[PDB]
């Protein structure tokens, strides 16, 4: 159970004897600092370093733990920040965890699962009614630098109050500053009460930022495997494959596309199949996931993008010439799709806009045409009509989510076409009017839509008899 | 005689067998251990040997996780090649890459074991004849028939509609079809795989079909050899029951990449673009034992993974040789909301031959490429000089293929959550007589919004009057 | 009249040849940076593979 | 024994065998001091920094000036330590090399206390979370790209588009209102631009509350590598122990990236991408984490970043970005055109541009602006062919718009008076706010195009109009 180091460098370490390790065992030096055994030569064992390795010399002792790559979990680690370890690392003393699971699990098995069919609300219009997320499902967030990213994250964890679920916030790669003002975003809106925060900043040791997507994974998988519903964000998958290149690039392995090595797509797939929908023979349990990519000038096309746009079960991708032009969220709906689209909303979100994805693109299409065209038949100006109310009914500014049963009325009244007469810089004002009125003169149909989760012919009639009353102050 | 671990590199494994008795290249070993310790674990692996080395050292890929694995552990010799179990018995089923069941309905009692590598058939036993396979699906019946007995490829980037063309095939041929059935899930998403499996319940499909899975999350070693365990299954029902079946395989790409992800850990030098030195050697001997012979016939349909949009990376290019018929799905129509969105000037078959199918059914499908293809170089020319500055011929030809382009869509059983629609089948005579019309410039008149999500051309006039004119 | 159409296509001519030669200009700028983008693609390929086939 | 002996010398690399059990650590410096004992021999004093534990009683270091003259079997001291600088008050007024010695020629700096170059950053429960606004008088960074006090500004540019003309600009105008020590790191930089900086320190005065420290582009990679360090062991000494607040100005942290890359290919490490070190991520993360603000004192630092050719993309300027709270890149084609400063109104973004920290008249008028460029940057590169004889209506008038706030953008900067004989220029945050606002409504609609070239407020285009008469 005992070695001696032989090489030291950049986090990286040799070491000769440890006969008897295993595979993806954990290992200590003799200044108290972990590593992980990667590598298992016919002379050599090859370690990757958890910590400050400037104090770890050649001839030192190294001793073999006996366990496997473990961390802590439970409820206590609710309203917590976190190292990728088991460490606290806010002003709030220890965690007094129950039990320890390993850090590397296999995915539950065709048969331990169940579709997805009941929806993962995030408050924002355009992905709520265009690019629906269900409870078990692994959705890709995706753009250049400074696009709104991390706002549709933290929007998406901030909706979560009323429902019975935990949240999970990893952030692999990022500035210290930036988690600091997360977790105070975070608690000024009370999402501290149901939340963990899990941090592995830039300066932390790159065997460091491998882990903590797998760690956050084994906290959120606990949940789910008790019948609770978790959800889990990964603030930057694109700076985990920049991180798993340098261990990788020190320990001698050979490169592949770019310079990354050739386990890059397992390395995210080992990672994202965990989160699924289990059967109510498993207990029901449910494991979203919303990973985040970082792409260079806003190319889709490139090694790291396309491997996990090929994992999960769709993408909502961000433009910065829609962003500078004034459409925000910056989401282009030609790029963006949902793999469990339709069966993760409400029956009656599927009523009011089962076809809006379709009907979006076909004017999307149209803008290309017309702007050259020059022409425009009757049936092509009654769609560019429709298209531009439909593109400002969807945006939105920051911190104002819709609760599902307003985000129902608004458009099952653009949809129907009453806001035909209403001009487009007016379309705004209405929409804030309107949802305003339903909240004082017989709010009896906004509570009905809440408890039934249905659209019939009553609410169709209650409905369409109150649309009817404001559009009669109009010319 | 047994052998012991050396050297544990992640997916690749190096035994040495002390006594000379050396395994053969591709046979499966095996390593059972019991933890003699509190510090040791529990182990349960399977090998196939992969390379020769000098001091009594064979090379091999892990078929499951590595972590736990010792150095100096005991490795036994099974003799042979992975034998997975063949026959009637395997029908109404679910497996693993070694052939074992998935599914919790108990073990398979099958009295015959198959080696997943077997030698192809020879050029004096092979058959080629010639029909048409009805879809019901207008692209595909039109411009790309499917050949009976014959491979086919859906080739496409990632999100443009393979896996829903893949789904909405099986609830179309299969459907219509006597005799057995085999899916492979070659490296993708166990969501989908448990979907499947349930639809089949539901139906009553089971009993006439195989599953293999060895989905996304298991190491390279499992990721290209599930192949080879759903086709040595589909074999048996050809070679030795005579019957005819069909093969569907999702990513096969998944099957060119796990080969590439362990070929640099082996040791042999890098080729183009990452890839192993051995890529076109790899996949002919996967799909050279896909063909009809002179006893039963193998149709196959394959969807392929192009990584970036690009046909011409080594995967998807060292592909392209061996298909029968290739229908290309495009992101460009797919944005524009036309769905399956496959492209109709790079879609083409063996069968659209002038001596194999009718006569109105080669002029159509050649009009229909010749309308198109002028049309793709115009709209260019449009956006920088205006629709103004074009000629009559010029102008009619766009506002034909408009039409034409959108009549291509259809909308799938199995899209309804995607399309707020219930689905639709077209006959290859309602193919041609609809797309007849529109070539004709018969109906000129209705709205080039009539004819997305449609099916019959008799449903687009009917829509037309809905839409009030 | 006469005059307005005879200027009229002396104007359209002295445009669609001011359009022309911006083209071909364009097409000369974009043909060299294709150049440069072909000739640095092939030098990091074979880099890419020289590397790795040194690593082994 | 607590020397060694000098096994291979390889450019800036160099290989020293100890004795067992006594080897140095990582990062410590070590010392050769030789003495020519024949003609045919050199004198040499230099130092070298450990890199890698290397097997059999071997190390691998860096060394910090010339190795030429070195000879295999030399005698290597150990000093026990990371290379220590000294630090205080009695610094100011000073200028260092990377080892903390004074090229200035006033004599040495009373060592009272050394501190080591090497150190950690400060933790999340003693980082400070708020946001104001630092006003630098340029109408560009003012109105689109707002600097947070407390926070790092970056400047991207390629050779020759005026970063260094910039961060002079920046100097005689934050450090002027800043009020506290200021701190200066010239890295892979020309030496003559250092000179002059000097010199107009003395006669401004204001050398009394800076301090300077050189690494020059005729440096060997391991100082070139190590100046940046330096620079910041003496301003991060100011927050700390003194609670001032603190300016640090990097000339190119290229430079830095750069040296890593040409020392870690002599090292024996695998490359990566464009042939850059396996480390380049972390290497840059030690440095930038540790230049932020704390409970204490806040460090404002403003870096020029260079680009390897006029793209984005490459390793060094890509890694850099996701460690900047304010960006400004600069394009050649706005140099060409005559439009200084050369920045790019659409790549350049800061963190302050949210409607809970700037202003509600600020926030409309700079997503106003942004809106009105992106879409003259779409009709870019049709007009490139056809022209703007086609054009009708508002995409017409957009454009006589985005020309008139595309010139508002050029200011005349007092660093700039030895190139043109036209005065330089401040502008207060509420004359840029009222000068787009109406450039934007069409009060200004009626003045030529000509008349808003390197003009500091509105008024003074409508005096310029009027001299033109047109
Ligand atoms: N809907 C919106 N309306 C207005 N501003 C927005 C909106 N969404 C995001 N923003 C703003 O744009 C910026 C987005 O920063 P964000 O972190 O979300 O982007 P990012 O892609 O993750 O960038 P980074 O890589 O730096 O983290 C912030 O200033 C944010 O407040
Ligand atoms: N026939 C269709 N009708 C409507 N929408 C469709 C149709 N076909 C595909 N889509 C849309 O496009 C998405 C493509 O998903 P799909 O599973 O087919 O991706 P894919 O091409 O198979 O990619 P991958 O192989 O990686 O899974 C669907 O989830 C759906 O949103
Ligand atoms: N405000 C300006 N006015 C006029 N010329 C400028 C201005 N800013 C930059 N330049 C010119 O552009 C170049 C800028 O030099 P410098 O700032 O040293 O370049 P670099 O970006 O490489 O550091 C010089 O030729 C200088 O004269
Ligand atoms: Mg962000
Ligand atoms: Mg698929
Ligand atoms: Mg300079």
């Amino acid at each position: 159970d005992v070695g001696t180091v032989i090489q030291v460098g950049d986090g990286i370490a040799r070491a000769h004897g440890l006969d008897n390790v295993m595979s993806g065992e954990l290992v200590e030096f003799a200044n108290g600092v972990m590593g992980m055994a990667l590598n298992l030569e016919e002379n050599n064992v090859g370690i990757v370093i958890l910590g400050p390795y400037t104090g770890i010399k050649e001839g030192d002792e190294v001793r073999r733990t006996g366990r496997i790559m473990e961390v802590p979990v439970g409820e206590e680690l609710i309203g917590r920040v976190v190292n990728a370890l088991g460490q606290p690392i806010d002003g709030k003393g220890p965690i007094n965890a129950k039990e320890f699971r390993p850090v590397e699990r296999k995915a539950p098995g065709v048969v331990d699962r169940q579709p997805v069919k009941e929806p993962l609300q995030t408050g924002i219009k355009a992905i709520d009614a265009m690019i629906p997320i269900g409870r078990g499902q692994r959705e890709l967030i995706i753009g250049d630098r400074q696009t709104g990213k991390t706002a549709i994250a933290i929007d998406t964890i901030i909706n979560q109050k009323g429902q019975d679920v935990i949240c999970i916030y990893v952030a692999i790669g990022q500035k210290q500053s930036t988690v600091a003002q997360v977790v105070k975003t975070l608690e000024e809106h009370g999402a501290m009460e149901y939340t963990i925060v899990v941090a592995a900043t830039a300066s932390d040791p790159a065997a460091l930022q491998y882990i903590a997507p797998y760690a956050g994974c084994a906290m959120g998988e606990y949940f789910r495997d008790k019948g609770k519903h978790a959800l889990v964000v990964y603030d930057d998958l694109s700076k985990h494959a920049v991180a798993y290149r340098q261990i990788s690039l020190l320990l001698r392995r050979p490169p592949g596309r770019e310079a990354y090595p050739g386990d890059v797509f397992y390395l995210h797939s080992r990672l994202l199949e965990r989160a699924a929908k289990l059967s109510d023979e498993k207990g029901g349990g449910s494991l979203t996931a919303l990973p985040i990519i970082e792409t260079q000038a806003g190319d889709v096309s490139a090694y790291i993008p396309t491997n996990v746009i090929s994992i999960t079960d769709g993408q909502i991708y961000l433009e910065s010439d829609l962003f500078y032009s004034g459409i925000r969220p910056a989401i282009n709906v030609g790029l963006s799709v949902s793999r469990v689209g339709g069966a993760a909303q409400i029956k009656a979100m599927k009523q009011v806009a089962g076809k809006l994805r379709l009907d979006l693109a076909q004017y999307r299409e149209l803008q290309a045409f017309a702007q050259f065209a020059s022409d425009l038949d009757e049936a092509t100006r009654a769609q560019l009509e429709r298209g531009q109310r439909m593109t400002e009914i969807l945006k939105q500014p920051q911190y104002s989510p819709m609760p599902v049963e307003k985000q129902v009325v608004i458009i099952y009244a653009g949809t129907n076409g009453y806001l035909d007469d209403i001009p487009v810089e007016k379309v705004k004002e209405f929409e804030d009017g309107f949802l305003e009125y339903i909240e004082s003169k017989h709010p009896d149909i906004l509570e009905e839509i809440r408890e039934k989760k249905a659209l019939d012919d009553e609410l169709e009639e209650k409905l369409k008899k109150a649309i009817k009353e404001f559009k009669a102050t109009f010319k | 005689t047994r052998g012991r671990v050396i050297q544990v590199m992640g997916p690749v494994v190096d035994v040495k067998f002390e006594n000379g008795h050396l395994p053969a290249i591709y046979n499966a070993l095996k390593i059972q251990h019991k933890a003699r310790n509190e510090n040791e674990v529990d182990i349960d692996l399977t090998l196939e040997v992969a390379l020769h080395l000098g001091d009594d050292t064979v090379r091999t890929i892990a078929m499951a996780s590595t972590d736990g694995l010792i150095r100096g552990m005991e490795v036994i010799d099974t003799g042979a090649p992975i034998s997975v179990p063949v026959g009637p018995e395997t029908l109404g089923r679910m497996f693993d890459v070694l052939g074992e069941p998935i599914d919790e309905k108990g073990p398979v009692k099958a009295k015959k074991r198959w080696p997943i590598h077997r030698p192809p058939p020879s050029l004096s036993e092979q058959s080629t004849e010639d029909e048409i396979l009805e879809t019901g699906i207008k692209v595909i019946d039109l411009l790309a028939p499917i050949p009976k007995g014959g491979k086919i490829g859906l080739f496409g980037g990632a999100g443009v509609g393979k896996t829903v063309l893949i789904m909405e095939l099986i609830r179309n041929i299969a459907y219509e079809h006597k005799g057995f059935s085999v899916f492979a899930g070659v490296g993708e998403r166990s969501r989908e795989g448990n979907e499947l499996w349930l639809e089949m319940k539901e139906s009553g499909v089971l009993d006439n079909t195989v599953l293999v899975f060895g989905q996304m999350n298991e190491p390279p070693g499992a990721r290209f050899r599930v192949a080879l365990t759903g086709l040595t299954m589909a074999e048996y029902f050809r070679d030795e029951e005579g019957k005819d079946v069909l093969l569907f395989i999702d990513n096969i790409f998944r099957f060119a990449q796990a080969g590439s992800e362990v070929s640099a850990l082996l040791g042999r030098m890098p080729s183009e673009v990452g890839y192993q030195p051995t890529l076109a050697t790899e996949m002919a001997e996967l799909q050279e034992r896909i063909t009809s012979t002179r006893r039963g016939s193998i149709t196959s349909v394959q969807a392929i993974y192009v990584p970036a949009d690009d046909l011409t990376d080594p995967a998807p290019a060292t592909t392209f040789a061996h298909l029968d018929a290739t229908i290309v799905l495009s992101r460009e129509l797919a944005e524009k909301g036309i769905y399956p969105a496959v492209d109709p000037l790079q879609s083409t078959s063996r069968i659209m031959d002038p001596r194999i199918v009718s006569e109105e059914h080669y002029e159509v499908a050649r009009r229909v490429r010749e309308i198109l293809q002028r049309y793709k170089d115009l709209q260019d020319i449009i956006a920088i000089l205006g629709m103004e500055e074009l000629s009559e011929e010029d102008k009619l030809i766009v506002q034909r293929a408009r039409k034409i382009q959108r009549f291509l869509s259809q909308p799938f059983h199995v899209a309804e959550h995607f399309t707020g629609r219930p689905g639709k089948y077209v006959p290859i005579e309602d193919t041609i007589r609809g797309f007849k019309e529109i070539l004709d410039g018969k109906l000129d008149d209705v709205p080039e919004q009539a004819f997305y999500m449609v099916g019959t051309i008799e449903e687009a006039v009917e829509k037309a009057k809905k839409m009030k004119k | 009249l006469l005059d307005a159409k005879a200027s009229e296509h002396a104007a359209r001519m002295t445009a669609m040849k001011n359009a022309t030669d911006n083209a071909n200009e364009l097409i000369r700028t974009l043909t060299l940076s294709y150049n440069r983008a072909r000739q640095a693609a092939i030098t990091q390929e074979i880099t890419e593979i020289v590397a790795g086939a040194n690593a082994l």
